[PDB]
């Protein structure tokens, strides 16, 4: 799951100048329960996401 | 007053004292339970 | 002939049949293709297991996306090979050791494997050297080794990756040796951000970079740490100078060896890990060292998931450790940067024979109060600061002014608040905090402490709020 | 079940019964048993889904 | 010969053998035969799975108990169906579709297929149109939707059936429309109890009745919802008049799921419910929607397990809802009525578009008064409300009015305290509500909030009490 995760979100670049300088800007979002930020899924694309 | 209040507080953290812990007992009982599962689940679907 | 046939395909895992007398070693690199003209590549397969009947049991280091069963797998002879000696320095590599910054480049250099034994025990020997930093909560609670083992904990976002490129700033810039930087299993922009950075700063052409990434296969994730280990071992062994050795979580590599775990026939440990964990994190982490005479002086990011610091992968790291830095989620809550906890971080070197008795003595009173602040956080919170003694208000006071002045402002945190970075003498670390200990500004604010450097910056920033120290 | 089958047999008969139970957490307790014996996986507190 | 064979019976799921190119489709109804005088009946089978070698699991919706391996199965061709059109009202059904208020009533309607599709994506329209109840908390904080989705989670014992049989005296009895209800997995006396009640109250002339109860395999629990639904469709798409359609505990349909996935012999996720839960819950609730120009009213409850809200069967409902109602036990054992937790329930028409600037200031105000109420629960616990501020010592008596305040005698509970229900019109709980928040009524005691209706019965229950508005 982590990998499928960080697979996913390691997409969202941004280009340098010589591949056209283009952006993929991305905001995943997480529903947790019971404001508990560190369940399994949660803190797994914490670790992920800048 | 102080002193009488100051013993309501003491039998107040008491009776909350005494609520956390069974809590915190049910929430150890179940993580272990839950540890448990995993590990047999695992296990069993390599079985 | 010798060729190897895939039989089975299931993620990064494939099984592969040989014909008798064929069959590979344990940890042999063999090659198999992937001709789907949008995914065509050639698939480096280590192998992991002898599965009998001739089957053999491996790890992909790319993607098997692509990959029929059937096709023809051909035996290298031999484990994944890094290319070694001072042309690696300057250029970023692959696990495989292929450069990215120059693509053929180091293909003629000498080639190491990456799977090696530690250094016997008759050549080891305890390092016992203190390393100066300028942060003040590093050189006066968890003062550095020359030549040993540095970790820094934390959970998922606090200072890990702030705090090893402020590292590389303050112990890498100005050093006469090599560095080795292994980016394992890390975001990409990161990598990207410290290549561009280096490479500003004039100190890239003595480091040598190798990045596996969050991106990659878990076997890539798994063999990225032993490649730039192998760079670093080299440079110990034969070139015998000096080196700086820098993993960013090496959690990661942990976290890729449960990532094939059960597909790999492994009955689950106690928290989801591998059972072989202590044992893959031994047989790694003591090839990270000093022997007699050569030193490497290592620093390791370490990821505590969930931020449970008893979780299985960090307690059982804790114990390959001269230095461990610990960064607190509740530290970070309160804006306190570096985000370091002081009463769970450690060094072995923090002691009177190795630090001094005033530098040891000042850093155990910082330590009892706030001890002692954290038990009374409580009381403070309920009742307040009012049902306390005058010696614990004195306390309570004193704590506060130390754990802010703990904080510093800090050279590779610029960019976040736009402020200048601070380097503090540990001497000028000691006197201070001696005299916070003894009261001598229990009259300056609580502010003026923060994200400061010395004596001169708290006697600047007081006069700006209207306080004279 | 066995009482619960005798009671029955007499309210269809137009009698009027009273059945207690001592102890159905022991009856869940001693289910739960045999379907650990049986292997079939458990759920919250190790009891069956059922 | 085309029958079946069967092979194995593990409880309820039953494993059939059929010839080769006879094999039928998913869901198709399947009939064997037990005929142990004392249990002989006719076992419906509604094919689960494929399991190859001509073989096919399926659940069985009677109790398999009398049932012999190598009976002959008969394959109906086609998938389990229920009568529909407007001679369904006025009666009571299985999950199979027959009559038990008169048997075999119904069997030359047209029958319509339990299983179909969810309405395509284009014919969908979200709905924000208030349905106003009568209730204050209901009304204020989790105003419900003509057409869309309502929910009322709650704990074992907290009062969801009675809010369930006081939104039926409420919105089904003025009811221009068809209303369908789905006793799933329940109690068998409160489906007697409720067919008696509203033969009484003349409303079953309107209502269609489906039950399939706790005393039943989990095959009929889990598809009872289905042909409710079913009939709730027609009802929907072949006239196209208001439907309303409740269903008691849903929650009892995912635990027979989980109950069959365990006897199908499925790998189990976390806390032990079936693989395909959130996929069997959106299969279910999908269909139960309004299209463009058709309006089906939705009222489910929704079981939560030991008091657990973070429970996956819940947690995986929460997600299909415009309007949740959570019952808290905390709340219920004060002893307010509904047991309503204002903080943990919402509306998606809680919106100053929808209800208007007054009703969402009001609303706001009354919830940041309960949360900062709630935030003080640890300091009153244990010091009471002696030690706060007066800021928070009016808040907490303003904030304990409110929460006696949201209770209300309703009309679902005159069966327990003999005491009538109060309706209030929405208007008059913002200004309520409003004069609360103010301070309007400081002096008025706590009781004479408790169990009333709007302004005069409160200025009438506090002269009873001694105050005065
Ligand atoms: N010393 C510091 N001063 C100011 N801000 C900081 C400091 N350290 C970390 N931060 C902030 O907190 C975040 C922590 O990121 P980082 O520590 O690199 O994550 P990780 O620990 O997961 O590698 C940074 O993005 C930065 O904005
Ligand atoms: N509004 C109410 N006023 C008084 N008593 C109530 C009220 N609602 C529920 N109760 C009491 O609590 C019980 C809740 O029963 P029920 O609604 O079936 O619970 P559940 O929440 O488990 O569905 C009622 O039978 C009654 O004893
Ligand atoms: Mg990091
Ligand atoms: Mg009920």
């Amino acid at each position: 799951v982590f990998y499928l995760h960080s697979r996913l979100l390691e997409r969202c670049a941004k280009l340098s100048d010589d591949l056209g300088g283009g952006s993929l800007t991305g905001l995943p979002i997480i529903e947790t329960k019971a404001n508990d930020i560190s369940a399994y899924i949660p803190t797994n694309v914490i670790s992920i996401t800048d | 007053s102080r002193q009488r209040a100051m013993k309501s507080a003491t039998d107040n953290a008491d009776d909350l004292i005494k609520a956390l812990t069974l809590m915190a007992n049910r929430e150890r009982q179940a993580q272990i339970t839950q540890e448990i599962s995993e590990i047999v689940g695992g296990a069993n679907a390599l079985a | 002939d010798t060729s190897g046939r895939v039989v089975r395909v299931t993620g990064p895992v494939v099984d592969v049949e040989f014909p008798r007398g064929s069959i590979p070693e344990l940890f042999n690199a063999l090659h198999a293709e992937i001709t789907f003209e949008s995914l065509a590549k050639t698939l480096t397969l280590e192998v992991a297991q002898h599965l009998g009947d001739n089957l053999v049991r491996t790890i992909s280091l790319q993607p098997t996306d692509g990959l029929v069963r059937g096709v023809e797998v051909i035996d290298t002879g031999r484990s994944i090979s890094v290319p070694v000696g001072e042309g690696v320095k300057g250029h970023v590599f692959n696990a495989l050791g292929d450069c990215l910054d120059e693509p053929g480049y180091g293909e003629k250099f000498e080639h190491w494997s990456i799977h090696r034994k530690p250094p016997a025990f008759e050549e080891l020997e305890p390092r016992t050297e203190m390393l100066e930093t300028g942060l003040k909560v590093v050189d006066l609670l968890t003062p550095y080794v020359r030549g040993g083992k540095i970790a820094l904990f934390g959970g998922a976002g606090v200072g890990k990756t702030v705090l090893i490129q402020e590292m590389i700033n303050r112990i890498a810039r100005n050093f006469g040796g090599t560095s080795v930087f292994a980016g394992v299993g890390e975001r990409t922009r990161e990598g990207n951000d410290l290549w561009v950075e280096l490479a500003e700063a004039n100190v890239l052409k003595d480091t040598a970079l190798v990045f596996g990434q969050m991106d990659e296969p878990p076997g890539t994730r798994m063999r990225v740490a032993l490649s730039a280990l192998t760079m670093a071992e080299w440079f110990r062994d034969e070139q015998g100078q000096d080196v700086l050795l820098f993993i960013d979580n090496i959690f990661r590599f942990t976290q890729a060896g449960s990532e094939v775990s059960t597909l790999l026939g492994r009955m689950p440990s106690a928290v989801g890990y591998q059972p072989t964990l202590a044992d893959e994190m031994g047989e790694l982490q003591e090839r990270i060292t000093s022997t007699r005479g050569r030193s490497i002086t290592s620093m390791q990011a370490v990821y505590v998931p969930a931020d449970d610091y008893t979780d299985p992968a960090p307690a059982t790291t804790f114990a390959h450790l001269d230095a461990t830095t610990e960064l607190s989620r509740a530290v970070f809550s309160k804006g306190i940067f570096p985000a370091v906890d002081p009463l769970a971080s450690s060094s072995t070197i923090l002691d009177p024979s190795v630090v001094g008795d005033e530098h040891y003595r000042v850093a155990q009173e910082v330590i009892r109060i706030l001890q002692r602040y954290k038990d009374l956080q409580d009381i403070i919170a309920i009742l307040g600061i009012d049902e306390l003694s005058e010696e614990d208000k004195q306390l309570v006071n004193r704590a506060r002014r130390i754990e802010r002045f703990l904080s510093q402002n800090m050279m590779a945190a610029e960019q976040f608040t736009g402020q200048p970075g601070s380097t503090v003498p540990v001497k000028e670390t000691i006197e201070a905090f001696d005299r916070l200990c003894k009261g001598d500004f229990d009259h300056v604010p609580e502010q003026a402490f923060f994200l400061i450097g010395g004596l001169d910056d708290l006697a600047k920033k007081a006069e700006s709020l209207g306080a004279k120290l | 079940y066995t009482g619960s089958a005798i009671a029955q047999h007499w309210m269809y008969e137009g009698k009027h019964v009273l059945i207690i139970f001592d102890d159905l957490t022991k009856q869940a307790e001693a289910y739960r048993a045999i379907s650990l014996l049986l292997r079939r996986p458990p759920g919250r507190e190790a009891y069956p889904g059922d």
